[PDB]
RNA sequence: UCGGUUUUUCAACCGGAUCUUUCCUUCUGGCUAACCUGUACUCCUUGUGGGUGCAGGCGAACCAGGACUUUUACUUUGAAAAAAUUAGAGUGUUCAAAGCAGGCGAAAGCUCGAAUAUAUUAGCAUGGAAUAAUGGAAUAGGAC
């Protein structure tokens, strides 16, 4: 079985990026993986994404500027606390400043700067950059 | 949880301190005692309508309830007057972020007014140490999934 | 290969994917109404039959099922719908 | 094991004293008094260094056994009395009235009083019982007992008593909207008005505190103490009118007061 | 990937999109619906029930035409199995691979499918019992299987 | 007409609407005695920004199938007669809310009583029996939820100069961007 | 303006309030405080500037009383975690480690002190309800 789906539709970015192709399909899809992709929207990452999410479980395609790096996930998903967010970034960011590491907090799902802005820390989902 | 032969014994029980006049008959006979134990959890009707005993019984009994209240599941009934209840965990290892899986056997006390079975969610309080072990006793008996009497044989 | 539609596919390339492979998942399949040289009204037979097929009120065998779809027997019309 | 504790050692000893953690190795353990050993102030403490009146525990005696000290009434000829909270503190050279009130930080300020309000002690109350033959009496946080007080009294309730008899003149029921004391914990010595209860079952109970600067905080009703109305107290207050400022607040005065 | 032998296949049959209409394969859902309480009489599993309305009938799903599945729909009319179609058959087949030791021993090949499908049958088992389905403590031995057969 | 046709009280539209089915009834023979199980609740007279107006009706969803049976040419009647209005036929569907984290849950909440599948539903609905394809959703760039609605090209004539006016009154009922669109 | 101070024009960033086609445990009332209110009308600038005021009627601004509440795992805030130590303020122990004092007048006597922060996890109360389980009404003994 496919465990993590989300973690699956981040491995296929990432080997598209690296290929250079402009289009993916994720396969399963769905929910959390689609409020990544707006997330990461909201930055702009990815350029367009598009799913065919029909009568059954969904099915994206992401149109993409190719200006992204790599998208990671962690699927042990830690209960982030407040502090140690800091240690997080320093570990899985590249940069100092630039990336977005993304939490699943009781807010929703967002970046860690905007769940700073709101002092809510969750669990950790991935990070971009 | 016991139910049924109440005063059949070696030693005939008593309610104590609290008696019932021979001289003149009233209404419903027989006065048994019985106190509201408070936080909230709801007196069984059982235990006023049913005339048991049990002097270790929260509601019936001298027995008090304050402290810290925990919910666990049902495992051993196979007792009398007793209960082991399996409390579930999450120790926190700080080495690897995780969570373990633990194990503690709560024993506790079921009062005759509770009907419970084997593999139920259950609301137990502290108490003044009354076994050995049991420093506990059932306080509410909720359904086992979510169906009251529904659980039956093919067609 | 820089930029392939995958939300608009060709009707060629679909052809060439199978059943579940594409985009939209849906079937190959398309199972028929039968004309029988004995009766005058049609019946509906599907193309992969599975098991022994009869018309109307005559047993007659309209469809052998061997392998994928389905032996129609001597020659019969038949439409997609 | 085997028994009581006597001793206690200088370093083992509550905080909020500021005891030489070098010079010396022992502090004075307060005697069995009426507060608790962690909220109560020894009076070697007090007279030694709060106010400088000695140098020594030999000084300290001399002090206290010529019998010119008065705490709430009687002398008090042992040196390690427990004084605690709300205490009036008479010394009969010069008339130097104190009450044992907290200060901003959680520090027994030597605050000084004329005879005026160091005439009456505020008293919280701990538990109202009925006595023998049938008779109410009240608790007062400093252990003290007053037998027939007024029947409407009940916990969290806080009472005036007149030291020269053990009566009660007035009292301040418990009411949301009504200024307030905090006497223990992270958040200790700031002052509120009580805005919402939070009664619960069995055990600690909560309420929450908002001060004249805006900022709430929660706290259980054993540290609470009721001082009076919104608006006016009965009991004069600390400078900076015993108010938790800011860190930045603080600094902020520190470089504005260079005066000299 | 299919349990047990090593091998992926995709062998899988699809479903199509607008779970509703078909509207030129005609028939009332009644009628459809009567067919198959007439074909459960006569004796037939929900999945040879599916077989035979596929062979003759213009339907595509009874989920499609009725509200109800077929299992559903017989549960409705208690119209039902005993031990649910799949948990039958796998009884059945287990029966008749004890039957064939029984016969000739020394089959090792034979004895390690005969385990498989027991096991198979355990887990089963279990999911029907988590489920409210069979009644609990269900033995699938010799004791009981031959006893079961049909 | 109060009883038969409202279901409720009042409005002008409402009693208009009941005119319609009136003079739809004095035809006599198909387009009388086949239609008087029909029950007509609240209509909305809905605007296309910019130009025409579309007719959103809702009816009960007990029905619905009795509506299928005939609609279509009952439909093409209320056009000609009240004048290029566009007639939409939908159902009232409840919509429960969602179980938060407080509040007494009352029942297991049906899946047929949720927001998005109801949505699906009555889109379904309000393109008249020439049924969906394909549900893509594009998301812009900018954060916005459009939806395209893959329609087969097997008789468009009956919607076909009224996509946008479907469209503009879905974007009125809920707030969802929607497109339709037809493959070569 | 005599380096700080707030309106406006604008951005951004949440937070809470909302009716939205879509609900806050629910009332038994306590109590209402404010108007959907208006009963009389008016102090007064031609009047929706301004509200004292009781007979139909706002729930939340908390009180106390039941009735039942799917539970947790998270996370936030708070309360806690005795001091010494560590981190860290302030302070010329001749500096430094130190300590917790000292510093300031006219050097004839009045005030700043001695902070705070973490120390995680187990319980304690709240804010949040995405994530992750868990459980609702199928032989309805189901809901109001
Ligand atoms: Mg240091
Ligand atoms: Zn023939």
């Amino acid at each position: 079985t496919r465990t993590s789906v989300l973690a699956d539709a981040l491995n296929a970015i990432n080997n598209a990026e690296k290929t250079g192709k402009r289009q993916v399909l994720i396969r399963p899809s769905s929910k959390v993986i689609i409020k990544f992709l707006q997330v990461m929207q909201k930055h702009g990452y990815i350029g367009e994404f598009e799913y065919i999410d029909d009568h059954r479980s969904g099915k994206i395609v992401v149109q993409l500027n190719g200006r992204l790096n790599k998208c990671g996930v962690i699927s042990p998903r830690f209960n982030v606390k407040i502090a140690d967010v800091e240690k997080w970034t320093a570990n899985l960011l590249p940069a100092r400043q630039f990336g977005y590491v993304i939490l699943t907090t009781s807010a929703g799902i967002m970046d860690h700067e905007e769940a700073h802005r709101k002092h809510v820390s969750g669990k950790i989902l991935g990070f971009v950059y | 949880s016991t139910e049924l032969t109440v005063q059949s014994e070696r030693a005939f029980q008593k309610q104590p301190h609290i008696f019932t006049n021979p001289k003149a008959k009233a209404n419903r006979k027989t006065k048994r005692w019985y106190k509201n134990v408070g936080l909230g959890f709801k007196t069984p009707k059982t235990a006023i309508e049913g005339s048991y005993i049990d002097k270790k019984c929260p509601f019936t009994g001298l027995v008090s309830i304050r402290g810290k209240i925990l919910t666990g599941t049902v495992v051993s009934t196979r007792m009398h007057r007793t209960i082991v209840i399996r409390r579930d965990y999450l120790h926190y290892v700080p080495k690897y972020n995780r969570y373990e899986k633990r194990h503690k056997n709560v024993p506790a006390h079921v009062s005759p007014a509770f009907r419970v079975q084997v593999g139920d969610i259950v609301t137990v309080g502290q108490c003044r140490p009354i076994s050995k072990t049991v420093r506990f006793n059932v306080l509410k008996v909720a359904s086992a999934t979510g169906k009251a009497n529904k659980q039956f044989a093919k067609f | 290969v820089l930029v392939q539609d995958l939300l608009h596919p060709t009707a060629a390339s679909e052809a060439r994917k199978h059943k579940l492979k594409t985009l939209v998942q849906s079937p190959r399949s398309h199972f028929l109404d039968v004309k029988c040289p004995g009766c005058l009204n049609i019946t509906t037979v599907f193309s992969h039959a599975q098991t022994a097929v009869t018309c109307e009120s005559c047993s007659t065998v309209l469809c052998t099922p061997t392998g994928g779809k389905a032996k129609l027997s001597e020659g019969t019309s038949f439409r997609r719908k | 094991a085997r028994g009581p504790k006597k001793h206690l050692k200088r370093l083992a000893a509550p905080h909020h004293w500021m005891l030489d953690k070098l010079s010396g190795c022992y502090a004075p353990r307060p005697s069995a008094g009426p507060h608790k050993l962690r909220e109560s102030l020894p009076l070697i403490v007090f007279l030694r260094n709060r106010l400088k009146y000695a140098l020594n525990g030999r000084e300290v005696k001399a002090i206290l056994m010529q019998r010119h000290v008065k705490v709430d009434g009687k002398v008090r000829t042992d040196t390690t009395f427990p004084a605690g909270f709300m205490d009036v503190i008479t010394l009969e050279a010069t008339n130097e009235n104190f009450r044992l009130v907290y200060d901003v930080k959680g520090r027994f300020a030597v605050h000084r009083i004329t005879d005026e309000e160091a005439s009456y002690k505020l008293a919280k109350v701990k538990k109202v019982q009925l006595g023998k033959k049938g008779i109410p009496y009240v608790v007062t946080h400093d252990g003290r007992t007053i037998r027939y007080p007024d029947p409407n009294i009940k916990v969290n309730d806080t009472v005036k008593v007149d030291l020269a008899t053990g009566t009660i003149t007035d009292f301040i029921k418990f009411d949301t909207g009504k200024l307030v004391y905090v006497t223990g914990g992270r958040n200790l010595g700031r002052v509120g008005t009580i805005v919402h209860r939070e009664r619960h079952e069995g055990g600690f109970d909560l309420v929450h505190i908002k001060d004249s600067l805006e900022n709430t905080f929660v706290t259980r009703l054993n540290n609470v103490f009721v001082i009076g109305e919104p608006g006016r107290p009965w009991i004069s207050l600390p400078k900076g009118k015993g108010i938790k400022l800011t860190i930045s607040e603080e600094r902020d005065r520190r470089r504005a007061q260079h005066g000299l | 990937g299919r349990m047990h032998s090593k091998g992926k296949g995709m062998s899988s049959s699809a479903i199509p999109y607008s779970r509703n209409a078909p509207a030129w394969f005609k028939g009332s859902s009644d009628g459809v619906v009567e067919q198959i309480i007439k074909y459960a009489r006569k004796g037939l599993t929900p999945s040879q029930i599916g077989v035979l309305l596929r062979d003759a009938h213009g339907v595509t799903q009874a989920k499609v035409i009725t509200g109800n599945k077929i299992l559903r729909i017989l549960k409705s009319n208690g119209l039902a199995p005993e031990i649910p179609e799949d948990l039958y058959f796998l009884i059945k087949k287990a029966v008749s691979v004890r039957k064939h030791l029984e016969r000739n021993r020394k089959d090792k090949d034979a004895k390690f499918r005969l385990i498989l499908i027991e096991s198979r049958i355990h887990r089963l088992a279990r999911y029907y019992r988590t489920v409210s389905v069979l009644p609990p403590n269900w033995k699938y031995e010799s004791a009981t299987a031959s006893a079961l057969v049909n | 007409p109060q009883a038969k046709i409202l279901s409720q009280a009042p409005t002008e539209l409402e009693l208009q609407v009941a005119q319609a089915f009136i003079d739809l009834e004095n035809n006599s023979p198909e387009l009388k005695a086949d239609l008087r199980a029909l029950q007509f609740k609240s209509i909305r007279e809905i605007e296309v920004a910019g130009g025409k107006k579309a007719l959103a009706v809702f009816v009960p969803v007990p029905s619905l199938a009795a509506y299928h049976k005939v609609q279509i040419k009952l439909t093409r009647e209320l056009e000609k007669k009240f004048q290029d209005r566009h007639v939409i036929f939908l159902a009232e569907r409840r919509i429960l809310p969602k179980p938060s984290r407080k509040s007494r849950q009352t029942q297991k909440r049906p899946r047929s009583r949720t927001l998005t599948a109801v949505h699906d539903k009555i889109l379904e609905d309000l393109v008249f029996p020439t049924e969906i394809v394909g549900k893509r959703v594009r998301y812009l760039v900018g954060g916005n939820k459009i939806q395209k609605i893959l329609l087969n090209s097997k008789d468009v004539q009956h919607i076909d100069n009224k996509l946008e006016s479907f469209q503009a009154v879905y974007n009125k009922l809920t707030g969802k961007q929607i497109v339709f669109e037809i493959p070569s």
